């Protein structure tokens, strides 16, 4: 359990984890912004019934 | 603690501060590598870098100033000595070192040609040598050689490292931010 | 076939060759100053440091 | 450095962080009244 | 469609508070498809050379 | 992680801005004041590039394009939809390229080295600054810059080259190409030369500096020096970028017609 | 109950309470303006 | 509260301020690009007149 | 009661404040939508 | 930090300040309710 | 009571109190101008003569 | 530091006097404003 | 009066003068548009 | 900077300057009010 | 305050001056090329005549 | 050097706060000329 | 009274006072020309 | 800079110059009021 | 407030200040020269009534 | 770099700055008469 | 003045002359490129005949 | 630089600078008579 920190130092793992989480969060937020259904800056105030849906 | 430098603070990645005088103890830009303590050899098992007085077949090309007997202006704009002999590379014919006799003589030091600049970039009157790396006082602490006719790779690194380390350690101002 | 064509196949063969070449050159880059020193101990990136290479000098 | 100065610093850092969050909350509430995004 | 009284846009039977515009990408650009599709709206293949 | 000889070189001093605050190493990287400035501009510029991709029609890497504004905006800051985002990214790139050069100068100062690397890098920065700053200013609009896209900026080069009906006839372009081709040939010769001496015929000793000079005199009748080849490589590579900057800055600001017609002066010599 | 204030700067506490109270009073005042509609109805009586 | 032993407070402050400045500039720039929140041009509009983005209808 | 020993009392209270403040804000949003309270009272005052 | 003696003295002022602020705020809500009741 | 001022420069207090008072009085004067509509209605009389 | 116990004791006196004088003067300004254009 | 201790009188007068110069210039512009003074008198003399 | 003796005399000079500035400004608004009242 | 014992007052004020100058130029340049706030051209229009995005 | 930091802090605080007040007045003048909300 | 001048160069005071008075007199003169319309009404008579 | 002794005589001349300047300005506005009153 | 110069070098301050002011003055003069309303070299002699005004 | 020369320099610098601002103020007022921008 | 103890008179004089020469050449060439003050071609025109920017 | 020739240089610099501005003022006067720009 805790012995993973005797193998990976806490400082390096924390910096990599923070960096990966920030990049992932920005990528997902930007992917949603580019979509029609989840461009919340633009549609945003539309109800779930009014929101765009992809073609069947 | 065999490198004579201490970390600034306890945070890792921090820079080292030299404890003594970094020019002589060989720290930072004054560091030298532990090369072989044997002279470099040419293609025919002869010393690669030798003074001209050991080989009279070498001369100075016409239209090139003879730097022997010329003053050596250091970073203080004060003459630190006079050039008296040239050390040339025999493998590839080129001036490698200048031998400088100090103002009060009593000793001779070497000066790599890479730190020598000529006035006006060598276009107008060439009446002196410019050494921007070291001060006239530190010319006396340049490491010496074991022999007066050959120079090993170990000492070759030491002389070059000593001069190159003086772009950061010649004066306190050279190791400080400009703004 | 239809979507797959010769230019694409050649491009991917070149990509594999380039990646192998980069691995080889990165191995050659680690012949001096390795292994790295860290508080946690010795460190080597990928690719790992190669075997010690010795030169040959002329006799005196 | 010393834990005495590690206690002084953390007090201002948390209060500065708290102050920054609160002004951002006020700013977001102002923008919501003007033009809500949901 | 537009509400006859209020003028509000109706989307799936629900009015919208605001001026509705149709979302589009940068300058109405549309991703390209197959290479054959490049020749719709273009002139047909040229005739054989006069030799 | 540090190289086995690295510890004794990691000393303070040599910075242009700041003291012990920005005199540390993050992993292998050295972080100065201009390291901090580089990260700010790189992060801001890259995030705005990602935003420009999200505004566009596709996430395909080859097809993403952030375009400069229309010519009608004429040296103003256009709307961010209409090309203003390109101008903001251009400022971030200029700040990051400048910070990278100044960070390199700090590192060489700490190591007791010359200043050649920052100035050699400045040749590339000058060419970029000519493309997006100098030439657009001379022509009077920021819209004369090239778009930011992997294959979109190739379309710009093609159309701009054909704005003069044959860009091969540009005299400065002809010189710049010769610099690029000669540099590649010289680099292959230099790389081969060092490797052939250091890795000679199997079972034979490593060669010397005489071996290089003798070999190139046997092949060509002349052998540039060991320092001569490094001087020449610096001259050829940097001069390629400088002549490239000249070749593009004279097209439009100085010459507006086709480049083949420029050679009238040679055909109308009095002789 | 007082043993919670141990080892804490009193000036830091008051400034952090001032931030909370100032920002919460601003949000609720904007909240209350929307609900009551106070400035709106009085502005219409004077700017008509 | 022990995070300042493992990290330099001076360097964390600079990293945090730089990150917040980049994030704030990016969000302001994204909103300036949007049609609904291009406040420099249309900030005077009421919420009933503010643009709302929608997809194309079926017919 | 031996769960508290070895723990910072300020961290316990600062972590309860984060929990209670964020949960009380989620449910106040939840409650406004269900009851429709500000909506109906705002509409009484802002339509006159 | 803060000692034992001044932790109690500060707490006494804080309780008095917190109480007086709430009562004063209570009067404001009383006056506002007779002007525009929000329920 | 008076111990809250211990360890503090009286000029920092006076500089921050001036910042509070000046910024607050600017917000509420703008608040008050839009509510009463004072300078608008008075300057309308004098710019129609 | 600055403003020790004795200094802070006298400073708090002048601060409370100044705060009250500000309140009284502001109260008159609100009273005069109310007669001219009441806001409720 | 003890508030002046340790304060340079020249800096205080240079900060009072800067305050008064900028405040008087702003209110003068404020008063010009309210009274409409220069406009009406200038239009009288420039109606020739 | 200054001393207690220097600040005692300064405060007297500053108050008589602050005061006297107010009356002359008070006359300025009184004359302006007679000319064009702003309420 | 002891903040100045950690950061150099000379260097902080220099970096702060540079950041504010660049920020002020960017805001001024953003407004200058907008339709509504191109004050060099349309600064004489009243608030009613100023353009509004729609 | 702890005393000189306190004296500098008074200058920096006053300059920072006075600068924001001046910017608030300029923002007030721009609102009178052409409001952005 | 006179103690405000202690440590000040008299030349600096007079040079800075002249800068103020010259620029202020020029601005108010341009201000006064526009209000009274003096040069206009006489220049047009000699250029009629 | 100036000492306390010379700042007393400098202030004496400076006050006289201010009054004389104001007197001349007063006559200037007085003569300008009859020619073209600005109110 | 003369103590400021004990922190900053008057040589470097004046040179930096003169450089910034010249660059700023050149930029503002060039912005006006590129505008329609204040292109004073060309129009210049037009009265304020005849000077161009941006569209409303 | 002494308190004596810092005072002498500050007097000329303030006057030079003070003079520079007024000439710009006159220039702006002159331009406002010619062609106002508001 | 004491400013010459701070700045080298030679460096200032050379830089000032270089600035003035560049400034003078820029202004002369800006007027030459303009329509109203292209004096080499239209310099013989009277002020009434000289080109004026459009009142638009 | 003995600080005394700086006074000698200052008198020549001031007269040369002010003389250049006066001559340039006459040049602008002549150009105004030829073609005014306002
Ligand atoms: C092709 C094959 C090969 C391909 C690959 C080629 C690679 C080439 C490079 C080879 C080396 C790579 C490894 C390396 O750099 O390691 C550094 C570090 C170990 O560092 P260390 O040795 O422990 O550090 C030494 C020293 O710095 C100690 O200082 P201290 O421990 O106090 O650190 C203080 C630092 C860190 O604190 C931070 O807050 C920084 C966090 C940075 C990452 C997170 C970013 C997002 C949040 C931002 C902050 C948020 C608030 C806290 O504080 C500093 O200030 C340090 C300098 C930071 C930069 C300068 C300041 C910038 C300020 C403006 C910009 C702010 C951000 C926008 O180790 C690790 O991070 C372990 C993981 C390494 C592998 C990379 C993993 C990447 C994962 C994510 C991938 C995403 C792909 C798109
Ligand atoms: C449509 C847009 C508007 C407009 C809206 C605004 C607004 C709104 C503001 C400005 C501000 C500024 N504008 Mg603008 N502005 C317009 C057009 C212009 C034009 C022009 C060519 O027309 C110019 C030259 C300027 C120039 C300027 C600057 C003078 C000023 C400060 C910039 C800054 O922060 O620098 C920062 C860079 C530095 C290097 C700072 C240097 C140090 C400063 C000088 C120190 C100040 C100390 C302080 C005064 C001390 C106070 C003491 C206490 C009172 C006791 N504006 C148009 C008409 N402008 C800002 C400002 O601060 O105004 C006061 C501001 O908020
Ligand atoms: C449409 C534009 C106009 C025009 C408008 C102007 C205007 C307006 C001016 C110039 C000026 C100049 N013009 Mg042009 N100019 C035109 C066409 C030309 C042509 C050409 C081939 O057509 C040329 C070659 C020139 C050339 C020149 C230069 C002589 C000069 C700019 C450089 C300078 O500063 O020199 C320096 C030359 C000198 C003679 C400086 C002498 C200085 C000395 C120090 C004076 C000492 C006085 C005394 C000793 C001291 C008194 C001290 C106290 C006061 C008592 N003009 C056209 C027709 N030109 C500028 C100038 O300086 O004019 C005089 C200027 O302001
Ligand atoms: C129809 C098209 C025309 C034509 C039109 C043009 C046009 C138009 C131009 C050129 C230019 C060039 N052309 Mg062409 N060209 C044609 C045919 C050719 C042929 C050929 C075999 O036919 C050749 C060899 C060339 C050769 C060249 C070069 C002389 C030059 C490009 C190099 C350069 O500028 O580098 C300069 C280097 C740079 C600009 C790079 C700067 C990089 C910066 C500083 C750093 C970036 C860092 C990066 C962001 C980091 C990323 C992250 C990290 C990876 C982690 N052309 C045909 C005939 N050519 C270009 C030129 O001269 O540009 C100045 C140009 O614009
Ligand atoms: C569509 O839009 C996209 C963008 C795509 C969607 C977005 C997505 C993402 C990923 C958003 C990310 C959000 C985020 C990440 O976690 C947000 C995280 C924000 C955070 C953590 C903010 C914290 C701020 C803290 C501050 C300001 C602290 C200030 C402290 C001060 C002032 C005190 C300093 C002074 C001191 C200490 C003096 C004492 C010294 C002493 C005593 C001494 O010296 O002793
Ligand atoms: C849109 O919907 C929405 C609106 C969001 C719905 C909202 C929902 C929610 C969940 C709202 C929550 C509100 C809330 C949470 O409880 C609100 C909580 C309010 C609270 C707790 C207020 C407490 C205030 C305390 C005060 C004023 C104390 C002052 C103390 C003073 C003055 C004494 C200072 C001491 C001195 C002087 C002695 C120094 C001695 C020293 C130094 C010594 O002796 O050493
Ligand atoms: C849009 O509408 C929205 C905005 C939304 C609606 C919301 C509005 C809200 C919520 C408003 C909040 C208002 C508020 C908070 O509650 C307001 C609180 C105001 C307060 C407290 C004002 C206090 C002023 C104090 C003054 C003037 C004191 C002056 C004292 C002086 C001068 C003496 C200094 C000492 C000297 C000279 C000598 C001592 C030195 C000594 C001895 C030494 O050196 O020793
Ligand atoms: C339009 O819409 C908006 C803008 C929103 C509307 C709102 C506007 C608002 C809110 C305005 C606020 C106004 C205000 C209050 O806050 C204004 C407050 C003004 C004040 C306080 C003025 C004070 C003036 C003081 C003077 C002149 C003193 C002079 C003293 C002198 C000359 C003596 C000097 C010393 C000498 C001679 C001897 C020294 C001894 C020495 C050296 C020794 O002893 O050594
Ligand atoms: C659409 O537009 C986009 C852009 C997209 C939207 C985005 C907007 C964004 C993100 C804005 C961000 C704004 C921001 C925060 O980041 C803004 C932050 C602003 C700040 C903090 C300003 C602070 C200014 C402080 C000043 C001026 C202080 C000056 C101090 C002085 C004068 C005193 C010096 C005294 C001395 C030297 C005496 C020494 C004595 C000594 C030595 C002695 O006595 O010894
Ligand atoms: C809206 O804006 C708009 C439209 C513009 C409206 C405007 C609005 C406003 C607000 C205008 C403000 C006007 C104003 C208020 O401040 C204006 C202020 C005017 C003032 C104060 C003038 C003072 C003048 C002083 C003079 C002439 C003194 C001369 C002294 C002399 C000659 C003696 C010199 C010799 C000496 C000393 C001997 C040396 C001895 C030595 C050396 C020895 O003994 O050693
Ligand atoms: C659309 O338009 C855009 C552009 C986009 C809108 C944007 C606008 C923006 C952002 C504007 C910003 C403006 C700005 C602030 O940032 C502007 C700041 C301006 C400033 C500070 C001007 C100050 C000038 C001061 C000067 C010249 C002083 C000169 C002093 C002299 C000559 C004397 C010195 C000589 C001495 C002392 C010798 C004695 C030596 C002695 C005794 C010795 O040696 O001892
Ligand atoms: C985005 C600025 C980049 C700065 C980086 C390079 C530094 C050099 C600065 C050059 C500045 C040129 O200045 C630029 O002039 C153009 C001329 O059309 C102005 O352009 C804008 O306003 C003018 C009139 O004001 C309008 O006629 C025009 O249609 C509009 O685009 C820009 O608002 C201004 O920014």
């Amino acid at each position: 359990m805790h012995r993973i920190w005797l193998m990976f130092d806490p400082r390096r793992v924390m910096v990599a984890m923070v960096g990966f989480l920030a990049v992932l969060a920005l990528v997902i937020h930007f992917i949603l912004l580019s979509s029609q259904r989840y461009s919340w800056i633009e549609n945003g105030t539309l109800s779930a019934a009014q929101a765009p849906v992809g073609a069947s | 603690s065999d490198i004579k430098a201490v970390p600034a603070d306890s945070y890792n990645g921090s820079a080292l501060i030299p404890t003594g005088d970094p020019m002589i103890d060989g720290v930072g830009p004054s560091s030298w590598a532990n090369r072989s303590d044997t002279p470099d050899m040419t293609f025919h098992n002869t010393a690669k870098i030798v003074p001209m007085r050991l080989d009279p077949t070498y001369s100075i090309a016409k239209g090139d100033p003879d730097p022997r007997g010329l003053p050596v202006v250091a970073a203080d704009k004060q003459v630190a000595g006079t050039v008296i002999e040239l050390w040339v590379n025999r493998a590839e014919p080129q001036v490698t070192y200048y031998e400088v006799q100090l103002t009060g003589s009593e000793r001779r030091v070497m000066l790599p040609a890479g730190f020598v600049q000529w006035p006006n970039f060598g276009l107008w009157g060439n009446d002196k040598l410019l050494v921007k790396a070291i001060t006239a006082a530190q010319f006396a602490n340049v490491p010496a050689l074991k022999r007066d006719d050959q120079i090993t790779l170990l000492e070759e690194d030491m002389v070059c490292a000593y001069y190159a380390g003086g772009h950061l350690y010649a004066m306190a101002e050279r190791s400080e931010p400009i703004i | 076939m239809q979507y797959i064509d010769g230019a694409q196949i050649a491009l991917y063969a070149f990509w594999l060759f380039f990646f192998g070449l980069i691995i080889y050159i990165r191995r050659e880059d680690k012949r001096e100053g390795y292994p790295l020193e860290s508080p946690q101990g010795p460190r080597e990136g990928w690719p790992a440091m190669p075997e010690k290479k010795t030169y040959i000098h002329r006799p005196t | 450095m010393t834990e005495d100065e590690a206690r002084r610093f953390h007090g201002y850092f948390v209060t500065g962080t708290l102050g920054y969050i609160i002004v951002a909350a006020v700013a977001h509430f102002l923008a919501w009244q003007w033009r809500p995004w949901f | 469609p537009v509400d006859p009284v209020t003028g509000q846009t109706i989307i799936n039977g629900e009015p919208v508070v605001g001026r509705v515009f149709i979302m589009q990408k940068t300058d109405g650009t549309v991703k390209l498809g197959k290479w054959q599709a490049q020749y719709d709206g273009e002139p047909t293949a040229p005739e054989a050379a006069n030799v | 992680a540090m190289l086995s000889f690295e510890k004794k070189y990691r000393v303070r001093g040599g910075t242009l801005i700041g003291g012990d605050l920005f005199d540390f190493w993050f992993g292998p990287f050295y972080v100065g004041f201009f390291g901090v400035t580089t990260i700010f501009f790189v992060t801001l510029g890259t995030l705005l590039c990602v935003w420009g991709a999200a505004m566009g029609p596709t996430w395909n890497l080859w097809q993403i394009s952030i375009a400069p504004p229309d010519l009608k905006y004429g040296l103003g800051l256009a709307p961010l939809r209409e090309g203003g985002l390109w101008q903001i990214i251009t400022l971030c790139a200029l700040g990051a390229f400048g910070s990278w050069a100044l960070r390199q100068a700090e590192i060489s100062r700490k190591l007791g080295m010359g200043m050649h690397i920052p100035w050699a890098y400045g040749g590339a920065v000058l060419a970029y600054a000519t493309l997006v700053v100098i030439r657009p200013m001379l022509l009077g609009a920021w819209g004369h810059g090239f778009p930011y896209g992997i294959f979109s900026h190739l379309d710009w080069v093609s159309n701009v080259g054909y704005q003069y009906l044959h860009f091969h006839y540009n005299p400065a372009h002809m010189i710049a190409v010769t610099f690029f081709f000669t540099n590649c040939l010289a680099l292959a010769m230099h790389g081969s030369l060092i490797l052939s001496v250091t890795n000679p015929k199997k079972g034979t000793p490593v060669g010397t500096s005489e071996t290089e000079n003798v070999f190139f005199r046997d092949l060509l009748g002349y052998s540039i020096g060991a320092i001569g080849i490094h001087r020449l490589g610096l001259f050829l590579a940097v001069g390629a970028a400088v002549w490239s900057a000249i070749c593009i800055v004279i097209s439009g600001p100085f010459w507006t017609k086709g480049w083949p017609e420029w050679w009238n002066w040679w055909l109308n010599l009095p002789i | 109950m007082h043993r919670i204030w141990q080892g804490m700067d009193p000036q830091i506490i008051m400034s952090g309470l001032g931030f909370f109270l100032a920002g919460l009073a601003l949000i609720i005042h904007m909240w209350a303006y929307s609900i009551t509609g106070w400035p709106k109805y009085k502005k219409a009586q004077y700017n008509a």
